[PDB]
């Protein structure tokens, strides 16, 4: 149904602005809010239908100590949204405490938007893990949202902070945030900073301006993830029906994404399926094996070729995953959007549950434990101090993420009747 | 509904009973013990019966005509009668 | 246009129609529509297409 | 037909001034009395047609010991009305006794105005319950008006004094006034002070200057209640035809009002019907159930949509009332006024008979009985003493309001063939 977006963190507000700009360009919308002259397709999930058919984006921007919001302010696209949903230290506990005291008015804004919406389906989160101000306050808001609304869905888009080092206290912050994400979120879309950075340095020749490109990448991914809802077909035109297949168990809810063209500015679907199963098209980094794989195709498709392609790729066994049970690949189809020039119009997406990200989490589990053992890297922050004088919440999150890694490695085994 | 004879031929009584009521009730400002109540009871039963009958005959094919039934049908009063 | 629309009015939109029936009154469903075994179905056929579209086609 | 207005009490004279100012602004009238340059619509009920087409307001201001009348005097709108209709303790019995001795000349003024009018329909009362000087004298005048004119209508606009406390003797005064209002008035429009105060603190951020805003609120409500008469349509262009539907029985004649925009400075009628049935748009505070509901719409309406809206809202069952009989909602339509800028031009009003106000009356019945039982709160006022040495009129009003609450609760039951 109707989904409200929340955006917080500097990179999160960047990709939210880019996402809304991308959808305004994608649909028949002017940057004033007015419907375009040449506008069939649904805008009834993320866009409020206002008085002059003004598709006002259903978005709530949360920030504290604004810097980039001023750059949002002086824009022609500052008249598309902001019906006054904008509300004005780099520690987790700092942002937690600051969000604690102003929980009421921002929750009042959320309830205001819930009253403004006729229906409700979910709150999708734009998040940056260990982004400083975004950390802690984002976990706090996630806990509040799970508390107040036990009937709605929570989706999280976030990047995982790895740049091969910087901040000595960020693994603690990301560990607490991951503990909150495991318990207080329903489904998590995971992203890696170094992987997207490497792809940006790969297909292009940039080294510094990675933000401006990665915004485009995440915007394309997120819009692709929502296209079958935005452009109505009839397979999984609800969020919940899509998410139900992707989550095999409530302990594994992290989703790996790709994108079939690394650059799209006339191959068949058979080729790009083979491309997508190659890991260079995969944008998120014993044997690691998928549990369940889904793919979504949008382009110029012949309907017989997808069947024979599934036959041939099935027989070729390019799906290097061994499950513990009956779970298999799932196909889906979406519409190519108008008004956008696309060479090689076939474009696909993948949503798969893969165990390999456990190793990435294990990297942080190694790092944090190392800095815990030497104990010269907690640095004695005061917000961390009165929030927890004994710092046993870090031990609690360490317990949870250990259980999580064990659940991962039990899922790697060909039986999940045994647990980890 | 003038072209349809039964519904016409009961709405006539629906008007006539209100005329008899309005004439009768204005007569005495004290209570009717002079058999005004005797006719009034007859009028009450016949009014309920006639209204239910015409409503059942009526239930033309226009949106507003379908609309005006349902306000009386809020509690199915003439339909539980 | 009628032919394409007919199989769009049964066989998206009808998913919302069935989720209401998931949780009686046949006129209730029409109002819910307009903005497991058994069921009744109905839709009017206009005459200039009724000379090609059959009544028994609706059954199949 | 032709309606004369009477205004008494400080807040009553405030809202009368605001009401006349609002109608002078609303119609093509200058504040000198002259017709505007750009003036179709009827002003032949509340405005005498004078010599230079001077729409002189048909109003009689009654006051004693004037304070705010001096502020009325020095105004540009002191030349619109006052063709000399102005005539110069906070106890009920004090105002009763003072109105007793000067009943003759004010009745002579009333007869003078009745002779000045060609036709007559009603005396609409601007009243403040337990306003001090307004109390008692207003009841006295109400009794006199019912006595002298048994062929005319009496409408009462009044606020009910509740501010969550103040005056220990005001429940006695309001109880006597309510006894008079039940017997000597034909239809009563009830208002609550704390409810309007809460709405004023809600939509705005004021705490003290509530009077200046509440004047606007009551003026808008009263003008909306008269718009179909002031702007001629053809449904219920008489007072009596409108009042006949609203009163289901002569014992229940109190009317609940709303206003669809809490602030109006392009939604459809379907939305604002759903809004109006939400109690936050309702401005007056087992199950409490409406007996009969009416609504009046003024705006940019499509005539097919109101039918289908009535269908859908009927099927949704957002009308949480259970009657004892056949009574249902009634729709009405009015014209949007010119010369006034209105964003979201659709504006509605509701007139409904609801039992919940009994509880409010019960609150006063509890309070007065409590102060009667301890007997330290009558305070021995002398006007109360020689008016009634035994104070059995308070017992008489207590008897009447008990009968009234019992009539209320018998009406709550699914049969009214039994009484209470």
């Amino acid at each position: 149904r109707e989904i409200i977006t929340l955006q917080l963190g500097q990179c999160g507000n960047q990709i939210g602005f880019e996402f809304w700009k991308q959808l305004c360009a994608e649909h028949g919308i002017s940057p004033e809010g007015i419907v375009e002259e040449f506008a069939t397709d649904r805008k009834d999930v993320f866009f409020y239908q206002a008085d002059d058919e003004h598709y006002i984006p259903r978005a709530v921007l949360l920030d504290l100590e604004p810097r980039v919001i001023h750059s949002i302010l002086n824009s022609p696209y500052a008249k598309l949204y902001n019906p006054e949903n904008i509300y004005l230290g780099n520690n987790w506990a700092s942002g937690f405490s600051q969000g604690e005291k102003i929980h009421e008015d921002i929750f009042d804004i959320i309830d205001r938007e819930a009253d403004g919406s006729d229906s409700l389906e979910g709150f999708v989160l734009c998040h940056s893990i260990a982004g400083g101000t975004g950390s802690g306050l984002g976990s706090y808001l996630l806990e509040r949202l799970n508390d107040r609304y036990p009937k709605k869905l929570v989706q999280t888009y976030s990047v995982f902070p790895n740049q091969d080092e910087d901040v000595v206290v960020q693994p603690y912050n990301s560990l607490l945030t991951l503990k909150r994400l495991t318990q207080n979120a329903d489904c998590v879309v995971v992203l890696d900073n170094t992987a997207l950075n490497r792809i940006a340095t790969d297909r292009l020749h940039i080294q510094n301006p990675s933000f401006s490109q990665i915004n485009q990448l995440v915007s394309t991914i997120m819009s692709a993830s929502t296209t079958t809802l935005r452009y109505p077909g009839y397979m999984n035109n609800d969020l919940i029906g899509l998410i139900a297949s992707l989550i095999p168990t409530p302990r594994l809810h992290f989703l790996m994404t790709g994108y079939t063209p690394l650059t799209t500015d006339k191959t068949t679907v058979l080729d790009v399926m083979r491309r997508l199963l190659q890991p260079k098209n995969v944008m998120v980094s014993t044997n690691h094996c998928y549990i369940a794989i889904l793919n979504i195709i949008q382009g110029e498709v012949d309907p017989t070729q997808v069947h024979k392609s599934l036959q041939r790729i099935r027989e070729r066994k390019l799906a290097n995953f061994i499950p513990w049970g009956p779970a298999s690949i799932q196909v889906a189809l979406s519409r190519k959007s108008p008004y956008l020039p696309s060479a090689h119009r076939v474009s696909g997406l993948m949503m798969a549950n893969h165990t390999s990200i456990s190793s990435l989490f294990e990297r942080t589990c190694r790092q944090y434990d190392k800095l815990r053992k030497r104990e010269a890297f907690l640095e004695q922050f005061r917000k961390e101090d009165m929030f927890k004088d004994n710092f046993d919440e870090m031990d609690t999150s360490r317990e949870i993420v250990q259980q999580l890694i064990d659940e991962y490695h039990a899922a790697t085994r060909p039986d999940y009747i045994s647990w980890g | 509904f003038i072209l349809l004879k039964p519904v016409f031929h009961c709405l006539n009584e629906i008007l006539d009973l209100c005329h008899s009521f309005c004439s009768l009730v204005s007569q005495n400002l004290g209570p009717l013990d002079e058999r005004g109540a005797a006719q009034l009871s007859i009028l009450v039963k016949g009014f309920s019966r006639q209204s239910s009958l015409l409503f059942k005959i009526l239930s033309h094919q226009i949106n507003s005509d379908l609309a005006q039934l349902l306000l009386r049908l809020d509690y199915n009063k003439y339909y539980t009668q | 246009e009628y032919l394409q629309a007919m199989r769009n009015f049964f066989l998206d939109t009808m998913y919302d129609f069935y989720t209401s029936i998931f949780d009686q009154n046949v006129s209730f469903l029409n109002v819910q529509l307009q903005e497991l075994d058994g069921l009744t179905l109905s839709y009017k056929v206009p005459w200039p297409v009724d000379i090609v579209i059959s009544l028994e086609c609706q059954k199949i």
